[PDB]
């Protein structure tokens, strides 16, 4: 049953920016979050770990309304995200769709924290419950 | 994908591939085409 | 027991079953019988009857 | 008569991975747009059969908005005085620590709002 | 009579080059004189 709350899923796009990958290798396609009890049982006696991955800590990039925008945007009203490589490109092939430079740049820098993935059969899946971490001690209910 | 000149740059992995629009059909717009259609252009 | 509101459901099946994982109810569990929904709360059930 | 009245708090990390994508600097916006074009192969069928065309496919979609709240936290003469400085302004440094655990009222309800819309596009498991 | 002469001036034009391009195909407002106006509304706010 537990490898078919994944795999019947398709996935949807990638991005080379999103480096969830674990340490020294395999990258990462999946969350499941759940809660702490159902956690528990699970990987006690269901389950594998390899454990301590690697991603990003520096949240996930910028988009400001620079000189490209800015003058689009008062003026006219239009708005293009990235508006500088689309107006590049598409000057140049005006003198000679297929954008693939939606986000592949730099890949920023990773750091190391406590992630729990787990192999469910194919994928590497990453694996967190979280009540005592952000849902704790409030009165905001559990989802 | 409404503006099909910003498409031209995808920036991101069409990743899934399964069949689309059988599925929810929650998309605020989608068209469903065939090899080409005049509005593409 | 509705006649207006089974027939005013549509059947594009992609819109059906995703409504079941966040309806609706008619109840509220936030009173000491079945009290109808007060019109001003969510609820956010299952519900597959 | 005793301290220990501390306690301290913070989250991120997880904060950035479960989000799995961010635009920051929304400005005055009215309406964002984002559109899709795939384009289904065919499968060149043979016999007495209908001409498989190629097909194409574009759709659009459209942004939700669903603005988050804060809190409200300041009483009065803090802003003004009657100078005990490193007193008075330790109120006000654990004031701003106040601010700092409002604004960890951004990263924790930041998961909230995604498992608000992540049990939206969900349907159960045995449909 | 001043006289019978005159110097006149010939044509001006503005073609979509520089950004009106991308303002035009991918947004809808495209601003005659952009790239003037687009420094100088990145050079007012530091004046």
């Amino acid at each position: 049953w537990l490898v078919d709350l994944t795999t019947a899923t398709q996935p949807s796009v990638a991005v080379p920016r999103l480096t969830h990958a674990d340490t020294r290798g395999r990258p990462v396609d999946g969350v499941l979050v759940t809660t702490a009890a159902i956690k528990q049982r699970l990987l006690q006696s269901f389950l594998k770990v390899e454990d301590t991955e690697a991603d990003v800590p520096v949240t996930y990039g910028e988009m400001v309304l620079n000189g490209a925008n800015l003058v689009t945007a008062l003026v006219m009203g239009k708005a293009v995200r990235s508006l500088d490589d689309v107006g590049r490109h598409l000057l140049d092939m005006q003198e000679e769709n297929r954008e693939t430079l939606d986000e592949l740049e730099s890949a920023p820098q990773t750091t190391r924290v406590r992630a729990d993935l787990v192999a469910i059969g194919d994928r590497l899946v990453f694996l967190e419950a979280l009540e005592k971490r952000i849902y704790a001690a409030t009165n905001v209910p559990y989802p | 994908g409404y503006r099909y000149a910003a498409a031209m740059v995808p920036t991101g992995s069409i990743l899934s591939t399964i069949e689309v629009a059988s599925h929810r059909r929650l998309f605020d717009f989608f068209a469903a085409v065939r090899s080409d259609e005049n509005s593409l252009y | 027991f509705t006649a207006a509101d089974i027939t005013a459901k549509h059947r594009c099946l992609e819109r059906l079953i995703v409504e079941t994982g966040s309806a609706v109810s008619t109840a509220t569990a936030a009173s000491d019988v079945q009290f109808k929904r007060p019109p001003g709360c969510r609820e956010l059930v299952e519900d597959p009857c | 008569c005793n301290t220990l009245s501390l306690v301290r708090f913070l989250e991120l990390g997880l904060s950035v991975a479960c989000v799995c994508t961010k635009f920051p600097e929304l400005a005055y916006m009215n309406e964002g747009r984002v559109q899709f074009e795939v384009h289904q192969p065919l499968i060149a069928r043979d016999g007495p059969h209908p001409v498989e065309q190629p097909v194409h496919n574009y759709m659009t979609k459209v942004i939700d908005r669903r603005a988050l709240n804060a809190a409200f936290s300041l009483a009065t003469e803090a802003i003004a005085l009657l100078i005990s400085l490193h007193r008075q302004l330790r109120a006000i440094q654990q004031l701003a620590r106040n601010v700092q655990a409002v604004l960890g009222a951004f990263e924790r309800g930041t998961a909230d709002q995604m498992l608000h819309v992540l049990l939206e596009k969900a349907p159960p498991l045995a449909l």
